[PDB]
This record gives structure tokens, C-alpha cells and sequence, in this order.
């Protein structure tokens, strides 16, 4: 309902179907109208350009993105709230010198800028004036205003996964490619984050990230996949790890557990040759218990098992 | 003779093998699944019920005679028929949105026609076998049992690598001990796949990886092979059409394709290779009689089959390596590109090229091998309109072919080929052609000088084994795996029988006699490679020449008891013999399992059990590391494996 | 409007709503999965994709101008367009072998043509609906949420009843609260299936029963609707019969059927009905406007909306029932044969026969009725060459018709042999036909001796409304829930549009030319039925006239 043309819908009361844009809701919105549509923020700010000048109002901001921004901060930080930044504000300055820094124990490793339909920024990006122009030159934007820190302790692929399931739980489902490539890059990466990942998974998945955002019909599946590409992009390295092995981070593997699958285990060796804790002590022909009392949950197991049944 | 069809006179015909032919040749038509191709017979279906003096037979087993009352429609009949239908399509694989039958299956015309829209039988689950290791690729869940392809491999192609096994409701055409059809003698020729009436023998797509090719940043070039011009106007339903290799070459440029060449000037090359080779070998009178090594499924089959002749085997490559080849290792470097940049696409007509492109010895030349049928999808998924589109030449210095290279595409082409360029180089005197049989066609050739030779050419194979074992007149054997040469190819479109066939032989026939130069030399670009490129003898060895090894089946297929998939191990072998099993052997594996049950927690120990090691009376036997121990035991074992 | 297309010259329409229609009509073909049927609407398959100035866009909303370069055909777009067609297919239930759309589905023929012999996209499970309570059957595992059924519905035919719920990948269409067809306020009108390109709409089919009777001892009857021979030429791919009805009747003999009659019989003997009736109420003035009650459709409409005209109804049942009555009545006493001894076929153009052969009211007439499709399947099985198959009349003594009762089979067919059995029995002076728009057409009647009156056609339901709320001036409606009437009923060939059923009632016409009885009078069967049978008005209500009742949830 945050598309124009699904909110004009909705007003109505229909299903926030978006349609095809040639006229546009500015020539034609509600019941066939003329309709102006704009944030919240938009409608705030007009009256203070009104009542100062438009060189005071220019004054603090940028060249081509003067005023100011409210973004509502969250995420471990010592003090998360709504903040109000000069356009050209760096994400460093508000994520230490008014967020305060993280609480203890918390380390910097991404911050999202625009939810689902946002980027996922690193330590490379963090040092950046927020500009409408500077972003969009930079695979990123700066969004609705939403800002979350990541910490070290969270899994991106896991990021990723979940912001495909809000996408998924959220489309209209009016249109092929978001309707069933948001449930199937959705379905690869919850393969991905229990270990049953490919390498033609991750390729299925680029080339489906692809088309979702060339195809959709309206905003929301076009940026459906905005959190896989930029997540791709940044951390490759943590997509590998969770395909030839564990979750770097842990968050994937502090709450799942290992299981062996006896409707396809034959009872052969290897297992204990690797496992550090021996947590096997199986019958030899039958299937392999996984004694889960002493299991660090190192995940060679799974790395090393001809017939793939570490689940 | 006359004859009543559900009461009206009828006049059939004089003489009639059955009614159902009968009635067929009239213009009547009754529902049947037994003949479905080239290769079928009469009475498995049991759909042909007519009923004829109150008992109701089978039209195709029921000899005509004067004045029959037959009955083609009862309400019986129709209940019958229904029945049988649903019976088969219960075990169907009914997906037919993946099939490779798609749009062209009887059994699926036939639900469509029968409202067939449930299945009031059970789905039934069956030990399906699901072959998909080589670029034939088998699914016996949609197979009929209809044993076409069974005939197509044992009659007609004489390698008999297909057959029924087991009976009643497990009856599946598959090969011996389902071994995967890449690892059985199989020749790859398509002909089964040819054949097939439904989806159960198929033909790998690999459309995909030319698509992310293509939409990668690698220099895609093209290469059309001479016969696959000639038959792809059927998969459009269109008449035949000289010119559609210029069409298809604008096609290809359209979609992304940077160079398109034509696979003739390799076929020219090549037989002015082979040419010059057999001349040698003509003087020197050795490694005779010669064989064309044109066609893979031919070269498998003798790598199998004649060890002994391998070295009676051209050296040459094939026109698609020889042509891939001269790509990737001249052309490249003329460009000014590593060869890791171009990726190159063959269209054949063939399922044994992709065989060939996999090969050893041909490693990395050539990227993918699209058949013709892969060819047509890929035009019609872009729904231009190929007989409006344009027609513009294939590209340079690659793209020009004489009459000869594009001869290769049907039966006796290379043969043709060869004889123009010794001809070009010292005259012919005559050649006299005789017919042994019907796929057979001898040659006596007599040269200028005095020296004359005989050459054979055998398309269909099947026929080599007695040509070879009786015929020992003869200095060049061509042998074409497909009945007609390329034409009937295992990749070319659907349906693939004899008319076919000579029809697109007539049409490759009319493309070869509007081309003007007519033998290799006459080709320019061709002698501008030779002289810049090939003027050495070493680079055209290494360019043009390839070399064959035997091939012979390694089965160990050892019984496995407690396997261990990999890693170092002591693989214990227990014979399972007569004599072994007279005294020990099998409590001695039982003692030796229960031991690898209490021990051996690890995959360090492998139990098998294997046969006969044709070590009896000498006590039970049991193999260690490929060892032979004799008067083995428990303890005898357990030491050794100390 | 001069274009280019992947590198050359094409010449287009100056004013066209989309690139993807100018190249239509000029001729390049663009695959998509949008444009389906006449209900069709754009934007949703997303597969016409196309390259223009750099960047990828879909050809169905690009508004053409001048000099514009489009590249169709691109890697790129060759990739894209693979990909929505395997998440399609990835979903969708492909069983073609059962399915209705088999040999007729676009869906089947880009699956066919894309090379599409696998699926990496793994196959998610969707909570789909199948359901098989009303003769429509629904299923929607094949559906591919087009929307087209949503808007025959709605728009077309007015009542609505099945709607897009849930979002995203439970994107379904279905009845509230996934409630059975049956027990909706769904006409069984069948436009919907008429306008589904895949099996998620279909028709039940009852081949089986069928060969079952053909099997039993039974005495099969068969009757064929005026319509079925006006568009039966269709599944064959041949050109119209005018004969066609005949080659059928000799056909369903050679099957097994013991007698083949003409409901077009039916349609005289209910002309006549309901002629007489109207006339009655017209002289007295009592229960008015009359509507004719031969659609059920229509009837059902009418009792789930307008509970107040029931008594307003024709009392006339369908020739379906009126004919399946007397045949069952009469025909078998003078047999010498019991009632259950007969197996009565109807074969019939619609799926809401079906629905009314299984009413209470009619329980136990017509024991199975099968649509033209139907029909078509039984002729296939057979192989037999039905343009080769020599003709013959129906059976007597129900085998002829007038060209009023085989005038049926297209809208306004009631209502012009209700006039010419009027202008048989009371002179008619003038008729002043109007057309206030498509599907509506009012006439002035005036008769000999009285005054005159006005009688409506609506074909088309949805126009209903309307034409009822506005107009309160007209003494007969008759009311046909389908376009063009019969010949473009839901149990028809596929595909069936505006084209297709113009061209059927111009086939129906064409047969009706060649008829001589022109009046229902003039027919000497139905003559003799009235004065040996229905002499007394006691048994022509008891084997002529039904009841309706209200319905409501
Ligand atoms: C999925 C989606 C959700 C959106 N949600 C909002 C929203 O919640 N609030 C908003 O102001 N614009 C939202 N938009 C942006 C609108 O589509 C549109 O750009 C808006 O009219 C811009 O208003 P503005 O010029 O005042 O920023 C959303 C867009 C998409 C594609
Ligand atoms: S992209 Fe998603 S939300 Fe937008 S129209 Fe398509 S299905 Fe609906
Ligand atoms: S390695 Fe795999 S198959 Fe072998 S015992 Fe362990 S889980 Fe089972
Ligand atoms: S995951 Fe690691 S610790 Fe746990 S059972 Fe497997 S090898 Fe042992
Ligand atoms: S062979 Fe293929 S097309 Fe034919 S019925 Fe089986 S699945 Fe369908
Ligand atoms: S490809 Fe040829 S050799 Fe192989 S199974 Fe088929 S017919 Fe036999
Ligand atoms: S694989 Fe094909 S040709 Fe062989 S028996 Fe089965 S259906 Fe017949
Ligand atoms: S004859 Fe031609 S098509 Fe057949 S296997 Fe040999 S090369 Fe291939
Ligand atoms: S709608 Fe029917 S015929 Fe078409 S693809 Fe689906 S199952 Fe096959
Ligand atoms: S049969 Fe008619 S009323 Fe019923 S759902 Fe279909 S279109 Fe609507
Ligand atoms: S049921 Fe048929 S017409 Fe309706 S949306 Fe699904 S596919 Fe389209
Ligand atoms: S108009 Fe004819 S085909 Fe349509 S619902 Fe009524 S009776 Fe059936
Ligand atoms: S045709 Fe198949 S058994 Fe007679
Ligand atoms: S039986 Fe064991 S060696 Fe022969
Ligand atoms: S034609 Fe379907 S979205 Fe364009
Ligand atoms: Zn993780």
C-alpha cells in the first residue's frame, strides 16, 4: 500500500493492486482525479519552507539535497531513538557521536538504510555524506529513513533470508516475477542457512535476483532483491562459508542443531575420523546417532559425508 | 475383396497382411499404440478390438478374407479401449510440460481425444530407472514397453545395448545391470531416441548454457553443420528452403552471436586431409583398408568393437574438432584474444558429437553442441518468423565451403569429397559403382598413372560387421552410424524415418548444386590456411590429427557388504563361491562382519564379498588389499590385517 | 510511424495503445502469457520484455513513437523471459494427460517451445483448491491467476461470484471462504471455462456414465440441441456441415443408441407453451412482464436475485425437460416399455443443463447430460472420418422442427417463434425491432384484434440489471445468460469468442434456411401429440409446467 498506485487503490477500498503507470496518479489518481501524493516528512517541511527563505531553508544541507532527514536509529547502540541529521551527514557521525557507539560487546560489521527496499552498507561505505545523489552512485540510497546497525554476531545470509520472507509475506502477487521468484530466492536461502546450499544455488540465485528486479511490475519486487545483491556484493565470503560449511558468525548455528538422517545413512565410517568429541559411537551398517550431549556444533560432519545426510 | 465396416460396403484390397493395414490403406482408422514408428510391430496395445462373428480380436492379428461382417464401434469396445488407455496412463510419468514429446506424443493426443481427465486406477509405483550420465538420456517412467527402441538398437544399428528386462509389472527396457548408458558399449548414434514415441529416450538440452554464454562477456561463435540446414524447415512446418543457412547465420547475429562459420570449409578441410593421408597410405600399401573417422558413433563402435582396426582409423578429427580446432588455436591468436575468451557453439544434427566434444582428446575446443532440435527451440522461443528473416552470408574466412564439404551431410559425402580433391590433384580415370545391398555402395576408382583402388560406403551401422567380415577388396571403408548419413541423425527433428530422410537428402542435394566452386583447392580461404597458418607439417599434426584408444569394459562390481565410499581402506574381499562356501567362507564373514560391527568404528575396514577367484581347492579365499591368502580364517585375516 | 525492430525497417500504425499490439497487427509476434481471451488484460506475465535505449521494459505498457529502436531478441531478455516461464511452470501442476486444455494450452506450447525439460526452481507447495460439486469444476493448481475468469464473471455476466483472495504466493482465485460452487449464487452459466486458457476451469465430464448405459441393457436415447450442430465442426478442424446434425444421429446410432431425436421438437412444443400462456396473461393483464424460463442460467439468476418475479416465470419448462418428459411419459407407455428401462441423453451446449437435469424438479428425467466438447471426445475415440459418414434423419416421431424451434440456438430464438406462433394463432400487423445497444433489442408487436405490446431479448447476463431497473415498460423479456445465446454457451468448443459464435449463428442460420416447416403449427408430430396425449389441460401442466423456488444462504 506504499506504492501510489496501491495506496490510491486501498483508499478506495479495493485491494492495493499497483497497475501500470502511463497515467500516472499525478493526471489521474483517485476515481480518474487529478491526486498529489507525498510523505509525511514532505508535508511537515513545507510550512518551514515557508515560513523561512529559500536560501535560510538552503542554508544547512546540500547542493542538491538541502534540509534535513529524521531517521529512527535502531539496533544495539547505548542510544537508539528517533535522530534529526543535515543532509550530508556521514553514517559514522550518527552511528558514534549521536547513537553513542554499541553497547559492550557489539561490533560494527553492516547497518541497512532503507529496510527490504534499501542496501546494506560496510566499513568502506560508512564514511559517506548521506546525499539523494552521492547513494545512488554507490549502490545504496537513503531510504524511507529507516536505519539498523548489524553487529558481528548476526549472519548476513540470514539478513537476507529474512528480508525475502517480509518480501515474500508481502507481495500482491499481481505479477509473475515477484509473486514467484520473491518464494523461490526466499526458498534458496533458507536452504542456504541450513547447510543444504549449492553453488548452482547461488548461481540460480543471482540470475533470479536479477530478473525479479528487471521484470517486477512496481517498486516493491523490483527492490525485492536489493538485500541479495548487496549482501552478495559485501559478503561473498560469508555466502561461500555457508556453502562449503558452517555460519561464520554462529547465529545460524547457536539455535539449529545437527541431526543424522538414518533414512539415508548406511552406517559407514568417517564421522568420528574428523569429530573432535567423538559424538558417534554408531553401529556399524546401521545408521549413525549423533550423540548431541558433547556437540560444539563445528559442522565437519556435514563438510565431509558422501551420502548427505548431516541435517 | 469386399468387406462390411459397421454395415456398409467397403472394397479393402487384393491382398492384405491384416485388417487394421487393410482399413488403414482404405482410409479407416482404428486407435492404436503399436505403430508408432519405423521400427514397430503388432500386438502389445490390444487397443484394435473389433468384433466380428460376436467375439471380439484384435484387427492387426485378424486376417481378412471375402465378404467379412466387422463391427469397429461397439459400446464394448469403446469401454475396452478406455480401460486400456487409463490402465496405461496410471503409470505414466504424466508431466508432460517437460517432455521432450511435448506437442508431438500419441498417448498424449490420444488422453487429450479420449477425455480421459482422471485416473481411476491407482498410480502405482515402480523401480524406475533414471539414466541421465551421457546426452541420451533415459527416463523409464515414461516409457510404453513398446520395444521400438529395443529393435532400432539391435536390428538396425547391431549393438544390441538396449533390451527387456524382467517381466510382468516390472518390464523395463533399460541396459544390462542398469549400468549407466555412458559406461555400456552404446555408440550414442540417437537412433533410439530417433525412434521413441514418448519422452522415455530424450536428447540432453544444454540451451541454458548457451544462454548465460551468451549473456556473459566471452566472444560466442558459431558453427552450422552441413545437414542440420536441411532438415530444420520441419520443426517450423514449412517447405524446404535452399538459403536457410544464411537465414539461420542472420538468426544467430540477431540473438548475440559475434562470428557464425559454416562446419563445411571443416568438411573441406578435412577430406583434403584424408585425402593426402590415404594417398600415403595407397603408396605404401599399409594400415589398409582405411576407415573414415568422420563419425563418432562409428569411432566408439570400433574402439569397441575392433581393437584391431584402430590403427586402420583416419587420423584425421572430424570436421567439427578439425573446424573447432583451427578456432581456437589460429583464430584466436589472429584476433588477438586468449582462447579462454571465445566460446564456441556447434549445431549438429548428431548426439554422438556431443560425445565427441566431450572427448580426452578434445578437451576445451569445443564448449557446447546444440542439435538441431535445440537449434528450432531456439528460434521459436524468440517468435521472429524465420522464413521472413533475411538471409546474409556466414562470416570469414570461415564461412565459404565447395559443393563437396557440404556433401558430408548425407551418405557418401566425405567418399565424394576425397575423390574430387585426388582427382583435383591426379585425374580419375572412371569410377564404377555397384549396390551390394541396400545401405552398401562399392567403388572401383582407377587413377591416371595406373594405380586403382576400391572404396566402400556403408551408412546404417549394423551392416559393417558383414561387410567387414566378408569383403577384404577394399583400401577406404566410409561408414555413417544413421541410416542416410547426417540427415537421419539421432539430433534431427521429429519424426525421423525414411521419407523423411531422402527428403532432406533431395534438399541438401539441391543446396550442394548451387554452390559454384565445386572441390577443396577451389576454395581460397582454405588455401590461404594451409599457407599461412598450416604450412608446416608439425602445427598440422597437432592441428588436424588425432589418435584413438581401445575401449573395454572395467567391471568390478564386486558384492558390497559393508562399503566404504572413499578413503584409504583394507577392502577385504570374501569369495562367495561354490567351492569357497564348501567350508568357511561365509561364517568366516560372519565373524568378520560382527568383528567390523564391535571394532573398526571407523571406515578404516571394507568388507566385501566377491565370486570365484579361480584359486579353489585351495581352501576358502579371501582377498587383502588384492591379495591372495589361501586357507584363510578369522585369525588368518585379522593377523594380515595387523 | 516509422520503427526499428532488432535493426531494420518496420512500419507501424500510427495510433497504436502498446508497441506489443502494433507489432501484432503489422506482424512480429512478441511470447507472452497476458493476452488470452476476449477478457484479457495486460501486465501481468511480464514476459514481453524488450530493450529500448539501454534499458530493459515491457512492450505491452510502451507507448510507440517515432524513430524508436527496439531490440526483441536478447540474451538478456532470452534469460529473463526463460526464468518467469519455469517459475511458472515450477507451480503449476503439469499433468497435461487429465487436463482439459491439453493440445489447446498456451502455457503447454511455450513449455514445448522453450525447451523447458527441467526445473531448478524446486516445487513449492501451495494450499490449492480443487473442487468438483457443480458441473463447473475448478481447480487451482492449473491456475496461472490471469484473472480472466475473475472479469467474465463480474464484468460479462454480472454475478461475481469468484474473486482474487489472499496475497502474494497464496494468490488464489476463489469463492468466499472457499465455499463449493454449488452452494454459491453461481449460475453454472460456464463463461468462465469458455474463457480459461488452462484446466483450472473445466467441465465435468460424464463419458463414462455414458458408455456405462451404452454397455447396460437399457434403451439409450439420445437428443441433440439445435446448437451443438452449429459449432460440433470446430473440434474437428473441418469446415461447417449444414448436414452435421444428421452425420451425428448416424454416428450415435453406430455406437449403440437405440433412437436419436432433435430437441429442437422441445423447442416447438415449448414455443407453443409459452406462446399460448403469454397470450393468457396478456388478455387478462395478470403477471407481467413474462420471462421466458427455457435458460436455467437465467433461472437460477433469478431466483438467487429476484425472489419477486418467480411467479412472473414462464411456467414452460426448457425443451431439455419438456421434451425428456414426454418422451419418458408417453414415448415409453406406447413402447409397451417401463419408465426405468430408458437411458435419456441429452446432448446439450451448456453446463447449466447440467445443473438442471439434477434438479428436484426435473429428478430422474434426463439421466446424463454432455456438452458439445463432449460429443466432439466421443466421436475422436471412434476415429471415425465424421465428414465422410453418410446422414441420416432423426427417429420419429420427435425428429422434425420448424425453423422458429431450431432458431433456439441463437439469442432471440424463444421470442421469434413465440411471435410466429402467434402470428399463427392471432395475425401480428407490425414489428418495430430496436437495438438501444449491443445486446438488448425491444419490439413493438401489435396484434390483429387488440393492442399492442413490447417484448425484450437480453442476451448476456449482467445486462439484466440494467435493462430491469431502467425499463418498466415491457410485457415479455427473454433473457439468455450467454452472449449470442446458445452457440456461445460454456460447454461449447474452445476457444469461443465474439468471432467464433457470430460465426455459429451464422452456421445456425444457414441450417435454418433449409427447413420448410416454418411454424410450430405447421409441424404434423406436434399436432398429433397435442391431440392424442396432451388433449386434456390436466396432463399438459403435469407434463409441461414447473415450479421455481427462491434461493438463499
Ligand atoms: C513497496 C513500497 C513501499 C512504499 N512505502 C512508502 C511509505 O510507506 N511512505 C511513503 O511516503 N512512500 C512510500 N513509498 C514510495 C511511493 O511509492 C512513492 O514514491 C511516493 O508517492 C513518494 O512520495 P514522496 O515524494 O513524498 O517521497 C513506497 C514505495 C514502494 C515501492
Ligand atoms: S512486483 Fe510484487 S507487489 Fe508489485 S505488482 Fe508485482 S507482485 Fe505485486
Ligand atoms: S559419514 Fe554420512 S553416511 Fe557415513 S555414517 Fe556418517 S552420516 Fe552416515
Ligand atoms: S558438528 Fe562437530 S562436534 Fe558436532 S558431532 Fe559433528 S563433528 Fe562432532
Ligand atoms: S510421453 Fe511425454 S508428452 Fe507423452 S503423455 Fe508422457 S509425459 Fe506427456
Ligand atoms: S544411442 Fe544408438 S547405440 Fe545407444 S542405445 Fe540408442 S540405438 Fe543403441
Ligand atoms: S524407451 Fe521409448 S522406444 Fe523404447 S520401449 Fe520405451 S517407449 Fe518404446
Ligand atoms: S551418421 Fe552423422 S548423425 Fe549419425 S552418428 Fe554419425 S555423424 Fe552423427
Ligand atoms: S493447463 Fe493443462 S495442458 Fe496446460 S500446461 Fe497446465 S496441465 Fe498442461
Ligand atoms: S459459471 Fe458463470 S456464474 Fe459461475 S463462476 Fe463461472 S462465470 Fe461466474
Ligand atoms: S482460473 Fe483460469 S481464467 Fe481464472 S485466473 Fe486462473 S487461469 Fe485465469
Ligand atoms: S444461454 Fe443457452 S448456453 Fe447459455 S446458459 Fe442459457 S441455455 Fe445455457
Ligand atoms: S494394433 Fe496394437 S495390438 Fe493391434
Ligand atoms: S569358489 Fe572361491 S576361488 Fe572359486
Ligand atoms: S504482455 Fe504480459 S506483461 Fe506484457
Ligand atoms: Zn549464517
Amino acid at each position: 500500500c506504499g506504492e501510489e498506485t496501491a495506496l490510491l487503490a486501498s483508499i478506495e477500498g479495493k485491494r492495493g493492486m499497483p497497475r501500470p503507470k502511463p497515467p500516472f496518479p499525478a493526471q489521474s489518481g483517485l476515481w480518474g482525479k487529478p491526486t498529489l501524493i507525498n510523505n509525511v516528512e514532505t508535508y511537515a517541511n513545507i510550512p518551514r519552507i515557508l515560513r523561512d527563505g529559500v536560501e535560510n531553508y538552503r542554508k544547512r544541507g546540500t547542493e542538491n539535497s538541502p534540509g534535513t532527514k529524521m531517521f529512527s536509529v535502531a539496533g544495539p547502540l547505548k542510544a537508539t531513538g528517533i535522530i534529526e541529521v543535515e543532509f550530508g551527514t556521514t553514517l559514522r557521525d550518527i552511528i558514534y557521536n549521536i547513537c553513542g557507539g554499541f553497547v559492550e560487546g557489539e561490533e560494527f560489521k553492516a547497518v541497512q538504510i532503507g529496510g527490504p527496499s534499501g542496501a546494506c552498507l560496510s566499513e568502506d561505505f560508512i564514511d559517506m555524506p548521506l546525499d539523494y545523489d552521492t547513494l545512488k552512485k554507490a549502490d545504496a540510497m537513503v531510504g524511507s529513513g529507516g536505519i539498523v546497525v548489524i553487529t558481528k554476531k548476526t549472519c548476513m545470509v540470514e539478513v537476507a533470508r529474512f528480508f525475502l520472507d517480509f518480501t515474500k509475506r508481502e507481495s500482491c502477487g499481481k505479477c509473475v516475477p515477484c509473486r514467484e521468484g520473491t518464494m523461490q530466492a526466499y526458498n534458496i536461502l533458507e536452504k542456504f542457512t541450513h547447510g543444504k546450499a549449492t553453488y548452482e544455488d547461488l548461481k540460480t540465485l543471482e540470475h533470479l535476483s536479477k530478473t525479479i528486479k528487471t521484470a517486477s511490475l512496481c517498486g516493491l519486487g523490483k527492490t525485492a532483491p536489493n538485500p541479495i545483491l548487496s549482501t552478495l556484493k559485501l559478503f561473498r565470503e560469508e555466502y561461500i562459508a555457508h556453502i562449503e560449511g558452517e555460519c561464520p558468525s554462529g547465529m545460524c548455528t547457536a539455535f539449529k542443531k545437527y541431526v543424522i538422517n538414518p533414512d539415508i545413512c548406511k552406517g559407514c565410517g568417517l564421522c568420528a575420523r574428523s569429530c573432535p568429541q567423538n559424538a558417534i559411537t554408531g553401529e556399524r551398517g546401521k545408521p549413525y546417532t549423533i550423540d548431541q550431549e558433547k556437540c560444539v556444533k563445528c559442522g565437519l560432519c556435514a563438510s565431509k559425508c558422501p551420502f548427505k545426510a548431516i541435517e | 475383396m469386399k468387406i462390411y465396416v459397421d454395415g456398409r460396403e467397403v472394397i479393402i484390397n487384393d491382398n492384405e497382411r491384416n485388417l487394421l493395414e487393410a482399413l488403414k490403406n482404405v482410409g479407416i482408422e482404428i486407435p492404436n499404440l503399436c505403430y508408432l514408428s519405423e521400427a514397430s510391430i503388432y500386438g502389445a496395445c490390444r487397443m484394435c478390438l473389433v468384433e466380428i462373428n460376436g467375439q471380439i480380436t484384435t484387427s492387426c492379428t485378424l486376417k481378412p478374407y471375402e465378404g467379412m461382417k466387422v463391427k469397429t464401434n461397439t459400446p464394448e469396445i469403446y469401454e475396452m479401449r478406455r480401460n486400456i488407455l487409463e490402465l496405461i496412463l496410471a503409470t505414466h510419468n504424466r508431466d508432460c510440460t517437460t517432455c521432450d514429446r511435448n506437442g508431438s506424443c500419441k498417448l498424449q493426443k490420444y488422453a487429450e481425444d479420449f477425455g480421459i481427465r482422471k485416473i481411476r486406477f491407482e498410480a502405482l509405483k515402480k523401480e524406475h530407472v533414471r539414466d541421465e550420465s551421457a546426452p541420451v538420456v533415459r527416463d523409464t517412467s515414461k516409457c510404453i514397453l513398446c520395444g521400438d527402441c529395443v529393435r532400432v538398437c539391435e536390428e538396425i544399428q547391431g549393438v544390441g545395448v538396449i533390451e527387456f528386462a524382467k517381466r510382468g509389472f516390472e518390464s523395463v527396457v533399460t541396459t544390462a545391470f542398469d549400468t549407466p548408458l555412458i559406461e555400456t558399449e552404446c555408440v550414442l548414434c540417437g537412433q533410439c531416441v530417433a525412434y521413441c514415441p514418448t519422452g522415455a529416450l530424450s536428447i540432453r538440452n544444454d540451451i541454458d548454457k548457451l544462454i548465460e554464454a551468451l549473456e556473459s562477456d566471452k566472444i560466442v561463435i558459431g558453427m552450422i553443420a552441413p545437414a542440420v540446414r536441411a532438415a530444420i524447415q520441419e520443426e517450423f512446418g514449412i517447405d524446404e528452403d535452399v538459403a536457410m543457412a544464411e537465414k539461420l547465420v542472420s538468426f544467430l547475429k540477431t540473438i548475440g552471436f559475434d562470428k557464425v562459420f559454416d562446419v563445411s570449409f571443416g568438411a573441406d578441410l578435412v577430406a583434403y586431409e584424408e585425402a593426402h593421408e590415404f594417398y600415403e597410405r595407397l603408396k605404401k600399401g599399409e594400415r589398409l583398408p582405411q576407415f573414415t573417422s568422420c563419425c563418432p558413433a562409428w569411432v566408439k563402435h570400433a574402439e569397441h568393437t575392433y581393437p584391431q582396426y584402430l590403427q586402420n582409423l583416419s587420423s584425421v578429427k572430424s570436421p567439427q574438432q578439425a573446424l573447432g580446432t583451427v578456432i581456437k588455436k589460429i583464430y584466436a591468436r589472429k584476433l588477438g584474444v586468449p582462447e579462454e575468451k571465445i566460446f564456441l557453439v556447434s549445431f549438429m544434427p548428431c548426439t554422438a558429437k556431443k560425445f565427441e566434444a566431450e572427448r580426452e582428446e578434445h578437451e576445451g575446443i569445443v564448449d557446447i553442441v546444440l542439435t538441431t532440435r535445440e537449434l528450432a527451440q531456439l528460434i521459436k522461443m524468440s517468435r521472429i518468423d524465420i522464413n521472413r528473416v533475411e538471409p546474409q552470408p556466414f562470416d570469414r574466412p570461415y564461412g565459404v565451403s565447395s559443393q563437396a564439404g557440404l556433401g558430408f551431410g548425407k551418405a557418401g559425402g566425405v567418399f565424394s569429397c576425397v575423390l574430387s580433391v585426388l582427382n583435383e590433384e591426379i585425374g580419375i580415370e572412371k569410377v564404377d559403382v555397384k549396390s551390394p545391398e541396400d545401405g552398401i555402395r562399392v567403388a572401383e576408382v582407377t587413377l591416371k598413372d595406373g594405380t586403382s583402388f576400391k572404396g566402400a560406403v556403408i551408412y546404417g551401422l549394423g551392416k559393417v560387421k558383414k561387410f567387414l567380415e566378408e569383403r577384404k577388396d577394399v583400401e577406404i571403408i566410409e561408414v555413417m552410424a544413421c541410416n542416410y548419413g547426417c540427415v537421419g541423425g539421432g539430433g534431427q527433428p521429429y519424426p525421423n524415418d525414411s521419407r523423411i530422410r531422402e527428403h532432406r537428402a533431395k534438399v541438401l542435394r539441391d543446396t550442394m548444386g548451387i554452390k559454384s566452386l565445386l572441390t577443396p583447392v577451389e576454395n581460397l580461404f582454405l588455401m590461404k590456411l594451409y599457407e599461412e597458418d598450416l604450412k608446416d607439417e608439425h602445427t598440422r599434426h597437432e592441428i588436424l590429427h588425432t589418435t584413438y584408444r581401445p575401449r573395454r569394459r572395467y567391471p568390478e562390481k564386486d558384492v558390497e557388504i559393508l562399503p566404504v565410499p572413499n578413503g584409504e581402506k583394507r577392502t577385504v574381499k570374501v569369495c562367495l563361491g561354490t567351492s569357497c562356501y564348501t567350508k568357511g567362507s561365509y561364517e568366516i564373514l560372519k565373524k568378520l562382519v560382527d568383528y567390523v560391527k564391535e571394532n573398526d568404528m571407523e571406515g578404516k575396514i571394507e568388507v566385501l564379498g566377491t565370486f570365484c577367484v579361480e584359486n579353489c581347492g585351495a581352501s576358502p579365499n579371501v582377498i587383502v588389499d588384492d591379495k591372495i591368502i589361501g586357507g584363510a580364517t578369522f585369525e588368518k585375516v585379522l593377523e594380515e590385517l595387523s
